[PDB]
RNA sequence: GCCCUGAAAAUGGAUGGCGCUCAAGCGUGUUACCUAUACUCUACCGUCAGGGUUGAUAUGAUGCCCUGACGAGUAGGCAGG
RNA sequence: AAGCUCGUAUCAGUUUUAUGAGAAUAUGUAAGAAGUCCGACAUUUGAAUGAAGAGCUUUUAGUGGGCCAUUUUUGGUAAGCAGAACUGGCGAUGCGGGAUGAACCGAACGUAGAGUUAAGGUGCCGGAAUACACGCUCAUCAGACACCACAAAAGGUGUUAG
RNA sequence: GAAAUUGUUGAAAGGGAAGGGCAUUUGAUCAGACAGGCCAGCAUCAGUUUUGGUGGCAGGAUAAAUCCAUAGGAAUGUAGCUUGCCUCGGUAAGUAUUAUAGCCUGUGGGAAUACUGCCAGCUGGGACUGAGGACUGCGACGUAAGUCAAGGAUGCUGGCAUAAUGGUUAUAUGCCGCCCGUCU
């Protein structure tokens, strides 16, 4: 009769997507990404900023 | 162009017959211009210079 | 397994950025193959050469918009219709917010809300997509099945 | 708009046995990325013949100025088609930061001379770090020592209508 | 670029009026704000189309039910009243 | 409208590939079984996109007074002017704005409620800020909107940026 | 024994217009039901939508910056020194490169923040709506019977039960409205 969207009635999210389910423990928007030492070149630098 | 359909089409049909006796995929639908992938550049050719729009 | 290849797609790219800034070099993106697409101009003092063109976008009315396959047919019909639309290149929370909201699908004719997999199933488990995701796996990425 | 700088970097075309034509950059100003990449496209159609089909972004970069806290006297050279034919400009300026200089410059050429953003060509903007090859007046009694002027006459606001004390200014 | 002049008729006369001059003007920008039968959502009516429906017990088969989209409109045409 | 045939059907005021005529725009045709070989080759069967359908026969009502705007083109000072051709708006067509309108901007209508916007605007009439910010201008008729009363050439010991 | 039209009474209004439309007030007037009708409020949930504060994340020069250490430089020249007067410091120069102030550039170091974008992250305020009418299904909670924000709203409470809401109607008020039909 009627349309729930999703995005709310959580309910009517999981009976599409039930991934949400475990979304919601690991929380997966907050993916704290390793972080690496990889430094850029000094032709990069000074193309960027001379001119 | 009407030269590049009939030498399409048997193509086509080349193509198929060889698909057919080498198993492979076919691949005869034509496609258009298609959207350019990533790929490296490097300025070791030579680094990149101002344009320096001064004409007047 | 698509989140997982949403975040690979992102991350390996974003390495590909900072290695290439490190060696010197620079890395272009791959071009983007899909776009959305929304009218502006209403029904009227419209010239029939993108009148034809917008009932084939299926851009019949006003703020009804719909999703396109880049190639170079399809930009110069974007290209044609520059005064009348706005288009760019968009993200999988934004198809996720459509398709969840106003997605409205098609079953021999009628245009019903989906509100469950069943019914992607039996439209759709024809392709092997059977779930909302795997829909929009195939819009985002381009699938075969994206037509 | 609340104006940005950015480099662009672009490459004509990948072709067989002219591969890669050798770079082209360009120092930008405009609000976001995309205003950037027609700007860079509409100045570099008129240094050669290229199009954006004959043409392609190698990369671009947001710029940060290094030193904000700095005052810097800035002195740049502008050309523009105004509603007569063209003509070049050279003009002073006492700001912050690139951006602020030219998001300034832009609002006084379109009082001055309406100067639209469209027809109006950044040429260089640059530094002037010393003294002595100032010469304009109106940056130049800004930059003796000891310096002092008072605001007189301040025109307060109030968000009442009414009041009572027939105000004064200090 | 702005400004003055170039650039005038006669019932009393108009940036639309009031009036406005670090503007309530001219040039540019940033947000916020206002509201149309256009857009979205929703109830109801009406048509149209796709589907299901004589079967016992019961009353209508042009009927009942489910879903969807659509609605301007002279001459003229069609159907029900 | 009544039949007959199709049904996924031939198609498109449309692009792209290819190639013509006459550089772009525009314009023409091809993009397959109705084709390939002497019984063999089915939806990867031959680009994209979209499809409240497509075609054949018979017949019926109304209609065949033009204006305006863009473009190519001829004349000139040009008109509420004429010579030609493509397209669009009108006429049948309401509504918000343009202070009001035969031609402008926006937008095409069931009745209603809530929401959000368009074009135009926010000193008061008038719903909405005497918001913020950079400059200019002081007119003894300042100016206040594009095409819906415009003039230049020039003159000016008024002001500003060059 | 209608209507135009006319008078008397009753009610109402009235400054160069009237009549009509949307909503409402005032006044007059009025039908229906209580033996379960009318008007309202509170809580929870559902749909649309608006507006706040707070939390976690990824990016770019892995922000630039600031900050800390570091070499060099110069001044809109700091201390100090020197000179002319001179109210005995106060000017003017000349020195002076941190000294009795400090700044700039260049290098290096480790963070945060803004800006952009993401959250199937939380949480609150406010309005409009209540459609449909034994059950059926995709669902969540769980060991479970069963429960539920799960294919359209219920529960609790109050007052009135009357011209109080509402309807009709003259009138005022805000705003709108170019006179009808026909040939052109």
């Amino acid at each position: 009769v009627l349309k729930k969207n999703p995005l709310k009635n959580k309910q009517v999210l999981l009976r599409l997507n039930p991934y949400a389910k475990v979304f919601a423990a690991e929380k997966l928007g907050s993916k704290k990404a390793e972080k690496t030492g990889t430094k850029p070149a000094a032709v990069f630098t000074e193309t960027l900023k001379h001119d | 162009c009407r030269q590049e359909f009939l030498e399409r089409v048997k193509a086509n049909a080349a193509k198929r017959a060889e698909a057919k006796a080498q198993g492979v995929a076919v691949q005869l639908k034509r496609q258009p211009a298609q959207p350019r992938e990533s790929r490296i550049v490097s300025t070791e050719g030579n680094v990149p210079q101002t344009l320096a729009p001064v004409p007047y | 397994a698509y989140q997982k290849e949403y975040e690979t797609a992102e991350r390996n790219i974003i390495q590909a950025k900072r290695d290439a800034k490190a060696a010197g070099s620079y890395y272009v993106e791959a071009q983007h193959k899909l776009v959305f697409v929304v009218r502006i101009k209403g029904i009227n003092k419209i010239p029939p050469k993108p009148r034809k063109v917008l009932q084939l976008l299926r851009l019949t009315r006003i703020n009804s918009g719909t999703f396109v396959k880049v190639t170079k047919a399809t930009l110069e019909l974007l290209k044609l219709i520059e005064p009348y639309v706005a288009y760019g290149y968009p993200s999988y929370s934004t198809i996720r917010q459509l398709v969840y909201k106003r997605g409205f699908g098609k079953i021999n004719k009628q245009r019903v809300p989906l509100s469950d997999n069943a019914i992607i199933e039996a439209n759709l488990g024809k392709y092997g997509i059977l779930s909302i995701d795997d829909l929009i796996h195939e819009i985002i990425t381009v699938g075969p099945h994206f037509k | 708009a609340h104006f940005k700088e950015y480099q662009v970097i672009g490459r004509r075309l990948p072709t067989e046995s002219v591969p890669e034509p050798k770079l082209f950059r360009m120092r930008i100003f405009a609000s976001n990325e995309v205003i950037a990449k027609s700007r860079y496209w509409y100045f570099l159609q008129k240094l050669h013949k290229v199009k954006k089909a004959s043409g392609e972004i190698v990369s671009i970069n947001q710029i940060n100025e290094a030193h904000p806290t700095k005052v810097k006297n800035f002195g740049v050279w502008v050309r523009y088609d105004s509603r007569s034919g063209t003509h070049n400009m050279y003009k002073e300026i006492r700001d912050v930061s690139r951006v602020a200089a030219v998001e300034t410059l832009y609002q006084d050429m379109a009082a001055r001379h309406r100067a639209r953003f469209r027809s109006i060509h950044i040429l260089k903007v640059a530094e002037i770090e010393k003294t002595a090859d100032v010469k304009r007046q109106y940056v130049k009694q800004f930059l003796t020592k000891d310096l002092k002027f008072p605001l007189p006459h301040r025109v307060q606001k109030s968000t009442k209508t009414f009041s009572y004390k027939r105000p004064s200014t200090f």
